[PDB]
């Protein structure tokens, strides 16, 4: 390559290997300058400090900055030493790169500043050692994040109530119907749960209540929900992607089982089927989901680890289907013997590996025990094994949001200051107006620009 | 704040009456 | 390439060759601007309005060969005609300026979004409360001052028949 000067002459020697069998004009060296090395050593002061190093060392890699002919732009000439204004430290690794050919990366230093240094000199990330690389890209990544965080979001007719529509604590009406959904919700599900009271839909006294209210109760909640997800159809950003997303899919799964009910009882009465519709008519708990902020964090944080939880599930299959057959196997021959098939010892060591036991089926024979005790350990074990990756998600699902919600109070400040400057700046021009160096040149040209309009700037 | 809670029982109140009138109307 | 660059494309000395390609390097060390930086230092510059559309504009003019993204050689060549050349280079680059496209005659709408860029420097903080009104009574007024024929060379001859506008390029000429 072209970083390998210093063994030119080597490789020149090499050639007399190749003497004998040569057979050509031999073209002989093209008119070289100082026989004798006459290498001076070149400094390089970064706003202090100096570095002193060769000029051959320097230009081995001439596609950046300090090789090549732009450096020239550099050069001071009354002091014969190139003033670079940059830092007086991240250098220290870019001439330690230009000495090696691998540059690296320290841990206690601001990635904005290094790669805004290394990319100044001309210089890629990618020539980053290896042994140091993995650390640069955590780091990038992190901050890569945290401008993520930072370029999300902002806050601004018909289609503008939308904007109070997913932060209801912004208008009275907003609020008030959020709070009055929300009491809907538990109201119908309060009412499908005393419903099934014996008090509420049970023949407490045959003779004699058995209101049949409850009929109506729910319908109302129902016809409800629609409006507010009508609004989501009216007020839609995507008519077809908003569905494509989940919470349009529990409400759809929430209003849709009082419809088919409706539907059926008009025209069939099947039987089995109305208790599906009982126990779909729950999952108003879902719709729960908006008022409750750790929901949303919960469901994220499921989504994240979605291997490790088909490793859960896997591995308890595994478990199950091993240790139901030993138990089977091994209890089969017993006098009561309620161990009568592998499907009903999928339930034994399913209560056994769960820690949960209820005595209603425990083995009975030496060779039982055994595998018992050992089937509870397994299960410590498999069950423990995904818990604290799923905890250790959901806390930092948790600190995501949070430093999101301090971060853009910081931005909202940092956005007031901005305009704070610009009306210094502007009251600075007014008070020049009423009566630095660069201040002088910026009026001036404020003045031009005045002029040229032939309109004055007042308070 | 608080008109917003006060906006919570208007509208509830509303609520319970319309849905005592419903059931009071079906036992006939 | 800054060691024969020293007046062959530019009018600049080489001290201020240099300390101008800091200057520029601290803001883009990358050594290419593209449009976004244009809009922050000229918004930075006026901290009253917004010109966002005419920094679009000076760009537009800036970046040659419609590459996206200039390199510092056509902007120092740009600023080297524009400060310290002739009179005729600085009319060549109001041509190319004002010169949205790539036609030769000059319409309303051209000084319409110029004006715009113009107008919405300053804001709403004036006495005289600029409205649409005034915008177009200036591009009439210019347009008298244009041939009544519906030119590039009669905007030209009309800048060399003004002693205003000639005396209005040299003030900024010697100085840096």
């Amino acid at each position: 390559a072209a970083g390998v000067a210093a063994w030119l002459p080597f490789a020149r020697a090499a050639a007399i290997g190749w003497m004998p069998v040569a057979s050509g004009p031999m073209p002989a060296p093209p008119r070289q300058e100082r026989k004798r090395t006459q290498d001076a050593l070149i400094v390089l002061n970064v706003s202090g400090t100096r570095f002193q190093t060769w000029q051959d060392t320097l230009e081995r890699y001439p596609d950046t900055l300090l090789g090549s002919s732009e450096r020239d732009f550099f050069y001071h000439p009354e002091t014969q030493q190139y003033f670079f204004d940059r830092d007086p430290d991240i250098f220290r690794h870019i001439l330690n790169f230009y000495r090696t050919g691998k540059l690296h990366y320290p841990r206690h230093e601001c990635i904005s500043a290094y790669d805004e240094e290394l990319a100044f000199f001309g210089l890629i990330p990618e020539i980053i050692g290896d042994c140091c690389y993995e650390e640069y890209k955590d780091r990038r990544r992190e901050n890569a994040e945290r401008l993520q965080d930072d370029a999300d979001t902002d806050t601004a007719a018909r289609q503008r109530v939308w904007r109070a529509f997913e932060n209801p604590h912004t208008s009275t009406m907003a609020l008030v119907f959020y709070y009055v959904t929300g009491f809907f919700i538990a109201v119908s599900v309060i009412a499908n749960v005393v419903e099934t009271v014996p008090c509420g839909s049970s023949p407490g006294h045959i003779k004699e209540r058995y209101a049949v209210a409850f009929f109506c109760l729910d319908t109302a909640c129902v016809m409800i929900f629609t409006v507010e997800y009508l609004l989501r159809l009216a007020a839609a950003p995507s008519r077809y992607r908003f569905v494509r997303s989940v919470m349009s899919i529990i409400d759809v799964v929430a209003i849709l089982p009082y419809y088919i009910g409706l539907v059926m009882t008009d025209n069939e009465d099947v039987s089995g089927a109305f208790v599906t519709l009982r126990v779909f008519r729950v999952f108003r708990i879902f719709k729960f989901s908006r008022h409750s902020q750790g929901l949303r964090i919960l469901g994220y944080t499921l989504k994240s680890c979605a291997s490790e939880l088909g490793f859960l599930l896997f591995s308890l299959t595994m478990a199950i289907i091993i240790f139901a057959t030993v138990m089977f196997y091994a209890e089969k021959g017993s006098s009561a013997s309620k161990f009568t098939s592998i499907p009903a010892a999928f339930w034994y060591t399913i209560v056994t590996m769960t820690t949960l036991g209820y005595g209603d089926m425990v083995p009975k024979t030496i060779a039982g025990k055994i595998f018992g005790s050992i089937c509870s350990l397994s299960g410590v074990l498999v069950i423990a094994l995904p818990v604290p990756v799923i905890v250790s998600n959901f806390s930092r699902i948790y600190h995501q949001n949070q430093r999101a919600d301090k971060r853009r109070a910081q931005k909202k400040a940092r956005l007031a200051r901005i305009r704070a400057a610009k009306s210094g700046s502007a009251n600075a021009y007014m008070q020049s107006k009423r009566s630095s160096s660069f201040e002088t040149q910026h009026h001036h040209l404020l003045h031009c620009l005045e002029k040229t309009t032939n309109h004055e700037f007042v308070d | 704040a608080k008109g917003i809670a006060i906006a919570l029982l208007v509208i509830l109140v509303i609520c319970s009456l319309i849905v005592t009138s419903v059931i009071l109307l079906t036992p006939a | 390439e800054g060691l024969e660059q020293l007046e062959a494309q530019t009018n600049f000395t080489k001290r201020e060759l240099q300390v101008l390609y800091r200057g520029f390097k601290n803001e883009c060390p990358s050594g290419v601007v593209n449009e976004d930086t244009f809009k922050q230092i000229y918004a930075q510059f006026f901290p009253h309005g917004d010109a966002s559309t005419y920094a679009h504009y000076l760009f537009n003019a800036f970046d040659t060969t419609q590459t996206g993204s200039v390199k510092f050689e056509d902007f120092v060549t740009a600023l080297s005609i524009l400060l310290r050349g002739t009179v005729h280079e600085k009319l060549r680059w109001t041509f190319n300026l004002y010169d949205i496209n790539k036609d030769g005659y000059i319409n309303k709408e051209e000084m319409m979004d110029i004006v715009k860029a113009i107008y919405d420097m300053m804001g709403k903080y004036t006495y005289p409360v600029l409205k649409e009104d005034t915008p177009r009574q200036h591009v009439d007024v210019f347009f008298q001052k244009m041939d009544k024929n519906k030119t590039l060379d009669e905007f030209l001859e009309s800048c060399q028949e003004d002693d205003n506008i000639m005396r209005s390029l040299q003030l900024f000429q010697n100085v840096m």
